[PDB]
Order: structure tokens, then sequence, then C-alpha cells
């Protein structure tokens, strides 16, 4: 079936390459990558992580209602005697 | 035709090891 | 303490253990990362280009 | 009306918000090649197919290299090309048609 | 040229594929025995006086 | 689907109604009397 | 011909994962599958080793446990070993199934079908073999469970009776229980193999969500290293979590051995279910409950028939992924009140939890989808 | 293989998980050996190629 002698019909695109032995692994990194990775978290902040601030606010929130809802109320026992 | 046809330059990825030519290829080669 | 070492006697022999392991698996990611790189490299660096007869 | 501006406004919001623009593509490259999708790309000719198929290589092999083009290169929303939508049309009359004798 | 030390490497253990397994065996034997005594050394170490060999 | 709305799906299905309730009747008959099913095999005189 | 393609068996094998093409540009996502598979190994290897010492038996199942842990060498480090291997092998499951609604590979069917299958049986599995200690927990988990037919009109309580093998929980049960966590596991694998059989007429989606048929590349040797580096940085944290911090997701009251006549106050199953167990408390009627319970993963089979986008991938439809995210925090939140008391606070957020993971799976996402298409204009 | 100094307790814990795995092990080997019969097909009696009366 699918194999690598019929996929797809191209024509006109021509590749170059160069062997792993006559270049480096990790060629540049502080001038390159780090840059790329700080656009890479800038595109994409505002899609994920609103969502999950809300969540670390009602998180906090119903665990402090929860506690309040567990201390005795003067009112109980001061109103009517 | 064909005879317009040049590699582009990989200048950034090679190795220093060969750039620093004071040494025969296949010797070279070998220590990489 | 005692109750500490009644319930848990593996305890000592497993901190003894854990250095030891930890080290070699904290080891084995960066040299298995540059076998990927290095693999790798022909795709990062390939260069393309369209030429139609046009 | 005013309202036309409005909504193409909102337009171009949205499609420099999709990115697509970023690895040079056109919009109708971006299709899902269900059954008739791929009916119309069989219809293309020749120049704008081979012109696809380059461009589609090229956004994977950006892809691959998590990188995108210079601005200068970007897709921009006022002189884009739809060019497949034609064919498209056409083929989804016909499968319309073939339907519509199915049921008398 | 330059008989540089990772070439002679290359040149006499590397280049033929048993003699690059029985390099790595015999590497194996030494480090094993080195890394486990280092090791020791250092968990003795940072508990001295806690551990019941030397209070036997 | 939008599409099965029409007069041969009509005349498609009148065709195949009675089929449909003899295998009913074929798995009904064939349930109660793989359970035992008291509600049904009671009246079986 | 090499040897390679000279022979069925080794032409399989070679289709499979030699010669077969992969799209070039696919990411960290696509490692979860094999770490799957992984996690099956390793849970089949420790579970022969520990059944050889385990005892199915209500007067020694424990003290087996015990003696396992006390007396067989290194045994502690086996137990250990298999307990956090479950809880990866479900970690991997989520971000697996994740992945898949992110990228819609959905639309490759007969996968997506198989793999419900299997998160099903594992499901199954996990909870078969929670049971086995027959601690304080395992105990009233193993009774809520087996009372869930209950909720069946008209056979339930029947069902009930026949699943125990007598008038309650009870030594009949523990073996059943036993035989049948024995067994799973060997289905899975199978099913495993159907699953990627299906999966290799096609081939792998990717981010983009076109075409990849320009740009494939072999599996060999680039993916076989990534994912030996992914095995790798697996073996790093499980270890971690076996040796350096065994007690993190630990349940003291496990330690204690089943009583049948006092249920404790606070009651929690283990962390991969919490969810689910909110989703049952959250409906005010028993089999209204259960109902809701099953169709909560049942729903996924119904995805890609909502599906009206034109683009496959989110990767280029941001208010979609905006409700992705959105989907996830309602999960967490639901992971969250299940650890909680039934105490009204509580009460009242799981219930807008369940309503809206339900909402956005079936309403939203098909109307966004609709919107996004009209922005693009078609 | 006994897991003590005689045949004991632990030996019959190990008799009964290998006797619960095996039989499986032998239905996927079966499978092999199915796949491996049908890409030949069946002998027969006479000992002669049976492809002019294939049923
Ligand atoms: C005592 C215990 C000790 C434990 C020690 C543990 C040590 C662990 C060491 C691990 C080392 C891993 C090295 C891996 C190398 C792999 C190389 C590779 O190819 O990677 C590709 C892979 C990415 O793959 P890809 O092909 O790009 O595809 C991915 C996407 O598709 C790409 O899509 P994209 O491009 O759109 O995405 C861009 C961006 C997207 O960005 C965003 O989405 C935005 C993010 C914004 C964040 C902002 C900050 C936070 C939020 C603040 C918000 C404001 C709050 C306001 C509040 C207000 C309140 C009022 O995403 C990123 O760039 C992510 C990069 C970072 C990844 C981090 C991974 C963390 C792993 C954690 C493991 C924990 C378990 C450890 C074991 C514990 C055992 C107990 O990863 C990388 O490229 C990064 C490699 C480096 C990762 C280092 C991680 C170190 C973690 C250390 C943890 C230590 C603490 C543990 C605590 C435990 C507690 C129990
Ligand atoms: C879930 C549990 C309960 C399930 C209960 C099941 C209820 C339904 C049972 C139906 C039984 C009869 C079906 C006959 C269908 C024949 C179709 C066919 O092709 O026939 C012609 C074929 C071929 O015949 P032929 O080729 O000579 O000619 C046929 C041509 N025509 C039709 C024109 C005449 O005959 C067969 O070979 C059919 C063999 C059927 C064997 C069935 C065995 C019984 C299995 C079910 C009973 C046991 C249930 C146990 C439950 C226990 C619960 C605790
Ligand atoms: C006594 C102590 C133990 C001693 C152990 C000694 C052995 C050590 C390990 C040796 C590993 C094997 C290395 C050599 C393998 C050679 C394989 C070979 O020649 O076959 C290659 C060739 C490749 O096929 P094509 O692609 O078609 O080739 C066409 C080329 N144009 O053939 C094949 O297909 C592969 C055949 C594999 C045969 C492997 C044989 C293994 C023998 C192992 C013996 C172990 C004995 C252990 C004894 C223990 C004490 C009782
Ligand atoms: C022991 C306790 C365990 C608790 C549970 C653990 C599992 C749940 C973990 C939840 C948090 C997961 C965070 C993962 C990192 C997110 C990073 C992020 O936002 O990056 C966005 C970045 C954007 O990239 P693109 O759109 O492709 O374009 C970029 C190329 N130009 O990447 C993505 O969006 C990829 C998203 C892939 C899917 C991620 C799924 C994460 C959650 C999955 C499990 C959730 C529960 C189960 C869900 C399904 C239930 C039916
Ligand atoms: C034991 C459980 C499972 C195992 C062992 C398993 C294994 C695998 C493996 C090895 C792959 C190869 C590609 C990859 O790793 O991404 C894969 C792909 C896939 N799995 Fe599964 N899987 C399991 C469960 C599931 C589940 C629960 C689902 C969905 C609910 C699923 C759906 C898919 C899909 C759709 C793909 C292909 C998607 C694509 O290529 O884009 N699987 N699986
Ligand atoms: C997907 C595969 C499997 C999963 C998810 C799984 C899961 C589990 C879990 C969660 C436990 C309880 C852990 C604990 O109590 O701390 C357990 C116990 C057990 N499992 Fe597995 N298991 C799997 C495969 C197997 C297999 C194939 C066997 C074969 C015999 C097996 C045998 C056992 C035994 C004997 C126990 C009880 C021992 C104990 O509790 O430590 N398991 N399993
Ligand atoms: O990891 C795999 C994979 C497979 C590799 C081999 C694995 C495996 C697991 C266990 C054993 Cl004993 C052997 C091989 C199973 C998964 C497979 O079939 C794919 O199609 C695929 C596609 C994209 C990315 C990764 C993969
Ligand atoms: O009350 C419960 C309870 O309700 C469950 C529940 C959790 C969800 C489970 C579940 C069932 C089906 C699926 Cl598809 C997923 C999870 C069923 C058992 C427990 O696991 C449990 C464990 C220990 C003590 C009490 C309890
Ligand atoms: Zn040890």
């Amino acid at each position: 079936g699918r194999e690598f002698g019929n996929l797809t019909r191209i024509r006109h695109v021509i590749s170059y390459s160069l062997s792993p032995l006559e270049q480096r692994a990790l060629p540049h990194v502080l001038s390159k990558g780090v840059p790329n990775m700080l656009r890479r978290v800038r595109e994409s902040f505002f899609r994920v992580v609103p969502q999950f601030v809300v969540f670390y606010l009602l998180y906090t929130w119903g665990t402090e209602e929860f506690e309040k809802s567990k201390r005795k109320n003067p009112a109980a026992y001061e109103n009517d005697k | 035709s064909h005879t317009d046809v040049k590699v582009p330059d990989f200048y950034d990825y090679r190795r220093l090891e060969v750039l620093d030519s004071t040494k025969s290829s296949r010797e070279s080669s070998e220590a990489r | 303490t005692f109750l500490r070492w009644a319930s848990e006697p593996e305890h000592d022999h497993r901190k003894r253990m854990a250095l030891k392991m930890l080290t070699m698996m904290a080891l084995l990611i960066p040299l298995t990362y540059i076998m990927k790189r290095h693999k790798w490299s022909v795709l990062k660096s390939r260069k393309l280009a369209y030429r139609p007869p046009k | 009306s005013a309202s036309g501006k409005w909504l193409d406004g909102i337009r171009k919001w949205y499609y420099n918000a999709a990115g697509f623009n970023k690895l040079g593509l056109l919009r109708d490259d971006t299709m899902y090649e269900d059954e008739d999708v791929k009916e119309a790309i069989r219809r293309l000719p020749d120049n704008l197919y081979n012109d696809r198929m380059f461009r589609i290589k090229r956004a994977l092999d950006l892809n691959l290299k998590h990188q995108i083009l210079p601005k200068e290169q970007w897709t921009k929303y006022e002189e884009e090309n739809f060019y497949l939508e034609p064919y498209l049309k056409e083929v989804i009359r016909e499968r319309k048609e073939r339907e519509e004798w199915a049921k008398k | 040229a330059a008989v540089a030390f990772t070439s002679k490497l290359y040149s006499l253990l590397f280049r033929r594929t048993s003699t690059f397994a029985l390099t790595i065996v015999v590497g194996v034997l030494f480090f094993e025995r080195a890394f486990d005594q280092g090791a020791d050394a250092i968990y003795d170490h940072i508990n001295e006086g806690k551990l019941w060999k030397h209070i036997k | 689907m939008t599409r099965f709305l029409g007069p041969r799906y009509r005349q498609l299905v009148k065709n195949w109604i009675p089929t449909a309730y003899t295998w009913g009747a074929v798995g009904t008959l064939g349930l109660a009397w793989a359970a035992d099913w008291r509600l049904i095999l009671d009246w079986v005189p | 011909t090499p040897m390679r393609k000279s022979n069925p068996i080794m032409k399989m094998i070679n289709h499979s994962l030699i010669d077969l093409p992969t799209p070039s540009n696919i990411s960290m996502w696509w490692n979860f599958g094999s770490l799957l598979a992984f996690c099956l190994i390793l849970q089949i290897i420790t579970g022969l080793f520990l059944a050889m010492h385990y005892s199915p038996d209500t007067s020694s199942a424990f003290s087996s446990i015990a003696h396992i842990t006390r007396d067989v060498n290194h045994g502690w480090i086996i137990r250990y070993l298999h307990a956090n291997g479950a809880s990866m092998f479900f970690i991997c499951l989520f971000l697996h199934v994740g992945r898949g609604l992110y990228y819609g590979s959905f639309l490759l069917l007969k996968t997506w079908n198989t793999g419900i299958m299997l998160l099903f049986l594992t499901m199954a599995t996990a909870f078969m073999g929670y049971v086995l200690p027959w601690g304080q927990m395992s105990f009233w988990g193993a009774t809520v469970i087996t009372n869930l037919l209950s909720a069946i009109p008209y056979i339930g309580t029947d069902l009930v009776q026949w699943i125990w093998g007598g008038y309650s929980i009870g030594n009949p049960t523990l073996s059943r229980f036993f035989t049948l966590h024995f067994i799973l596991p060997f289905i899975i694998t199978a099913l495993t193999m159907v699953h990627l059989l299906f999966l290799h007429e096609t081939g792998s989606n990717n981010p983009c969500g076109i075409s990849s048929d320009s740009d494939k590349i072999p599996f060999h040797p680039y993916y076989t290293i990534k994912d030996i580096l992914g095995l790798v940085l697996l073996l790093f944290i499980l270890t971690t979590l076996t040796l350096l911090s065994p007690n993190l997701l630990n349940d003291p009251d496990n330690y204690i051995p089943a009583d049948p006549l006092n249920t404790p106050p606070h009651i929690k199953p283990e962390w991969y279910f919490l969810f689910a167990y909110a989703i049952l408390r959250s409906v005010p009627n028993k089999l209204g409950g259960v109902l809701a319970l099953f169709l909560s993963i049942l729903i996924l089979s119904i995805i890609p028939t909502l599906h009206n986008s034109k683009q496959q991938s989110m990767m280029f439809r941001p208010l979609s992924q905006f409700l992705f995210w959105f989907l996830i925090t309602t999960l967490l939140t639901l992971t969250w009140i299940g650890s909680q008391p039934v105490s009204q606070p509580f009460i009242f957020i799981g219930q807008l939890a369940s309503t809206m993971y339900f909402t956005t799976v079936l309403i939203l996402m098909p109307l966004t989808s609709l919107i996004e298409n009209n922005l693009l204009k078609w």
C-alpha cells in the first residue's frame, strides 16, 4: 500500500543537505534559540493562561468559604437568652 | 539548462574541526 | 522513632539506593539527547528551492 | 453603509490571529482534503497545482524548524487569491444534482 | 600530520564493530566498581554516627 | 441528513416492513425461550 | 531483495517500524503512545511476579502483601513500581486523548473507536486491581462499584447478587476480582495490536492538519531515537517517584484492614477517578447519576459527528483554542471537587462544572466553528 | 525453582501462575502456525501437486 515509491506527484523542487559529521549538533542556542522560545511563549500566552487564573481564584474562594462555614456563630447563643 | 547550479552556503552549521585547517583531510575525518 | 522503623524497614537502604540509580538516570538524559540531535541535524539544516521552467 | 467596513475589520483581525500567513500559506491551502476537496484539487491546472505543492512543503519544513518567515514575506489580507473556491463550487453542485435525482 | 587523541581512538578501537563492542564490555567492568565505591563513600559520609555498621 | 426525505425512500421502507416485524417476532420469542421468561411463556398453552 | 523484505513476518515488521513513512514535523505530543505501550509491558511483568506471592482470600490478602513488602527480597520496590506505573499509565492516557481532541485526529474513525474501547478496558482493570489489598478503602470501593448495577430497573438487584455470588460482598467476590484482573491486560494487548493495524493503513496526522505526503521521512532512525529519548525521561521520573518520594500519592486509610461494619467518615478514591466521582455526586437521582457517569466518557464517540470546521487542526483556530483550555479547566475543577466533603459550596460548584462540561462539548464548540467559518468567508 | 529447601507452598503458587499464563502463549503461537501454513496450502494423500483441482 503506502510506500515510498508512489506517495504523490511533485515537480521542480530542489533540496540540499550536509552530513551530520560535517556540522554541529547545537550550533546557536543563546543567539537564536532563546529569542525564538520567547516569541513562541508570547504567541500563546493569552490563549491559555487566563482560564487557569480564573480556576485559581475559584479554588481559593471555595476553600475560604468552606472554612468560614465551620466556625461558631455568636448570634446562635447570644440572641435570645 | 542545469549549468547555473550552485549549492547555497552552509557556513553557520559546519564544525570548527575542519575550519581550523592545518591537518590533512582524512585524519580530520578520523578525529570527528 | 521506633514506630517509624516498625512501619518502614526499607528506609535507609532505599535512600542508599536512590543516590546511585538517580545519578545514572540523570546522566543518561544529555547523552541520548546528543545522539538524537546528531541524527536530526540532517533535516534541521536542510534547504529547499523551487525552480519551475516558468 | 458602514456595517461593511465594520465586518471587514473584524474579519481582518481574525485572519491575522490565525497565523497561517506567517508560514507563507493561502487560505485555500489549509482546507482538509475530504472527497469534494480532493476532486477539486484534481481539476486544477498544472501551474496552480505545482505552486500549491511547493507552498505546502515549505510550510512543513518551517514547522519542522520551529520557525516562521520574515514579516516582509507574510501573506497579506488584502491581496490573497482564493484559487480553489470556483472548482469546489462546481463539484458540490454536481453532487447535489445527483442526490436530487436519487430521491425520485 | 597531527596525531590527535580522538583520531587514534577512532583508528585503534572504534573503526571495527567487534572491537567497539569489546571496548564497551571492558569499560563497564571498571566503571561499575569505581562508581559503586564512590557512591557508598558519599552515602556513609552523609550520615556518619547513625549506621549500625560502625555502632557494632 | 435531509437527503433521505423523498418518494423512493418511502417506497423502499414499505418494501421491508414485513420482514422487519417477522425478525422482531423471532428475536422476542427466542429471548423468552432462552431466559425461560415466565411473563410471556405462562401464556403458551 | 534484502532479507528485510524476504518474508511475511519480517515484511510486516518492516512496514510497521523500519520503512513506515512518518510525517517530518510531528512534535512531543506523539510520544505518549509508545510510552503507553511501555507502561503496559511494565505492568504485566511486575504483576506476574507479585502474583506468585499474593493470596486471593479475605483472611490473608492484607497479610500476603505485608509478607511481600517485608520478607521478599526487594519485594517492596516491585510493589512500589507496580503502583506507580499505574499512575504513569493514566497520566500518559489522558495526555494522549487530549492531543487527539486538539489536533483533530478523531477523523480517523476506526483508531478513535478502538481507543475508546481501550480506555474503558484500562479503567476496569485498574479498579479491579485497586480492591485486591482488602484494606478499608478497597472494601467500600468494591461495594459501591458492584451496587452500580442495581440502577437497571427490571433486572438489576439480581445482577448484583449474581456478581457477588452470595448475599453480600465476600470471599467469593475477591477471587472473581482476581481472575478478571489477571485476564484483562492481555485482551488489552490484542486490541492494541488491532488499534495500530488500523492506524498504519492511513498514517499519522500532524500539527498543521494538512497532508504531509510531500515530506515523509522513514521511521528509522529518526523516531526510533526520539522515542528512546522519551523512554529515558519517563524512567527518570518513575525512579524518582519510586525511591525519592514514594508516599506522595499514597493513602493512609488503605493501611487499615477491612471492617464490614464501619465506613470511614471521609471517602476518597484513587486520583485518576475523582472526576467521575464528582459527576456521580452531582445528580440528586440514582438512575440519572449513573447515566451521567457513563455518558461522561461515552460522549467522545459523537465528537466526529459534531465537527463543522473546514480545517482539521486547532493550530489556526483561536476561538476554538480558548474553548479547549476552558474545558480542561472544567475537568480540573471536577477533580478538585471530588476531593472535598459533600458540603454545600462544593455541591453547587460541582453541579456547575458538570453542566458546563456537557454544554461545552455538545453546543459551544459546534457554534464557534460556524462563527469561525463565517469569518474566513466560506 | 523451589523457593526454599524443599517442595512447599511457594512452589504451588508458581505452578498455578504458570499454568494460568501458558495457554494464551499457545494461542498466539497457533495463530503464527496457521499464518505459515496459508502461504503454501495443504499437502494431500497422493503427495503430488493439487493446483489443478482446488476447491
Ligand atoms: C525532589 C524531586 C526532584 C525532581 C526533579 C525533576 C527534574 C526534571 C528535569 C526534566 C528535564 C527535561 C529535559 C527535556 C529536554 C527535551 C528537549 C526537547 O526536544 O524538548 C522539546 C519539548 C517541546 O516540544 P515541542 O516539539 O516544542 O512541542 C511542544 C509544543 O507543541 C510547542 O508549542 P508552542 O511552541 O506553542 O509552545 C511554546 C510554549 C507555550 O507557552 C505557553 O503556553 C505559555 C506559558 C506561560 C507561563 C508563564 C508563567 C506561569 C504562569 C503565570 C501566569 C500569571 C499568574 C498570575 C496570578 C495572579 C493571582 C492573583 O511552551 C514552551 O515553550 C514550553 C517549554 C517548557 C516546558 C516545561 C516542561 C516541564 C516538565 C515538568 C516535569 C515535572 C515532573 C518532574 C518529576 C517530579 C518527581 C517528584 O520541550 C522543550 O522544548 C523544552 C525543553 C526543556 C524543558 C525543561 C523542564 C525542566 C523541569 C524541571 C522541574 C523541576 C521541579 C519539579 C517539581 C515536582 C513537584 C512534584
Ligand atoms: C443473549 C442470550 C439469549 C439469546 C437468544 C437467541 C434467540 C434467537 C434464537 C434463534 C435460533 C434460530 C435461528 C435460525 C436462523 C437461520 C438462518 C439461516 O441462515 O438458516 C439457513 C442456514 C442455511 O440453510 P441452507 O443453506 O440449507 O438453506 C437456507 C435457504 N433458505 C433460507 C431459502 C431455506 O441454516 C443454517 O446452517 C443455520 C444454522 C443455525 C444454527 C443456530 C444454533 C442455535 C443458536 C441459538 C440458540 C441457543 C441460544 C442459547 C441462549 C442461552 C441463554 C442463557
Ligand atoms: C561460549 C561463550 C559464548 C560465546 C558467544 C559467541 C557469540 C557472540 C555474539 C556474536 C553475535 C553475532 C555477530 C555476527 C553475526 C553475523 C550475521 C550474519 O553473518 O548474517 C548477516 C546476514 C544478513 O542478511 P542479508 O541482509 O540478506 O545479507 C546480505 C548482505 N549483502 O544474515 C542474516 O540475515 C542474519 C543471520 C543471523 C545469524 C545469527 C547467528 C547467531 C549465533 C549465536 C550463537 C550463540 C552461541 C552461544 C553459546 C553459549 C554456550 C552454550
Ligand atoms: C499526579 C497528578 C496528575 C494530574 C493530571 C495530569 C494531566 C493533566 C495536565 C494538565 C495541564 C497540561 C498542560 C500542558 C502544556 C500546555 C502548553 C500550552 O498551552 O501550549 C500551547 C501550545 C500551542 O501550540 P499550537 O496551537 O500547536 O501552535 C504552535 C505552533 N506554531 O500547544 C498546544 O496547544 C498543544 C495542546 C495539546 C493537547 C494538550 C492536552 C493537555 C491536557 C490533556 C489531559 C486533560 C484531561 C483529559 C482531557 C480529555 C477528556 C475527554
Ligand atoms: C492502552 C491504551 C492505548 C495504547 C497502548 C495506544 C497506543 C497508540 C500508539 C502507539 C499510537 C501511535 C501514535 C502516537 O503515539 O500518537 C496511537 C495513536 C493513536 N491513538 Fe492510541 N493508544 C491507546 C489508547 C487510545 C485512546 C484511549 C484513544 C482515544 C480516546 C486513542 C486514540 C488514538 C489515535 C486517534 C491515534 C492516532 C492519532 C494520530 O496519529 O494523529 N488511543 N495509539
Ligand atoms: C494494565 C495493566 C495493569 C494495571 C493498570 C494494574 C493495576 C493494578 C493496581 C492499581 C493495583 C493495586 C495497587 C496497590 O494496591 O497498591 C494492582 C494490584 C495487583 N495486580 Fe496489577 N495491574 C495491571 C496488570 C497486572 C497483571 C497482568 C497482573 C498479573 C497477575 C497483575 C497482578 C496484580 C496483583 C497480584 C496485584 C495485587 C498486589 C498488590 O496489591 O500489590 N496486574 N494492579
Ligand atoms: O511509536 C510509534 C509506533 C510504535 C513503535 C514501536 C512500539 C513498540 C512497543 C512495544 C514493543 Cl515490544 C515493540 C514496539 C509501538 C508503537 C507506531 O507504530 C507508529 O505508527 C508511530 C507513529 C508516529 C509516532 C510514533 C509511532
Ligand atoms: O463512593 C465511592 C465511589 O463512588 C467510587 C466510584 C468512583 C468512580 C468509579 C468509576 C466507575 C466507572 C467509570 Cl467509567 C469510571 C469511574 C466507580 C466507583 C469509588 O471509587 C469509591 C472508592 C472507595 C470508597 C468509596 C467510593
Ligand atoms: Zn536495593
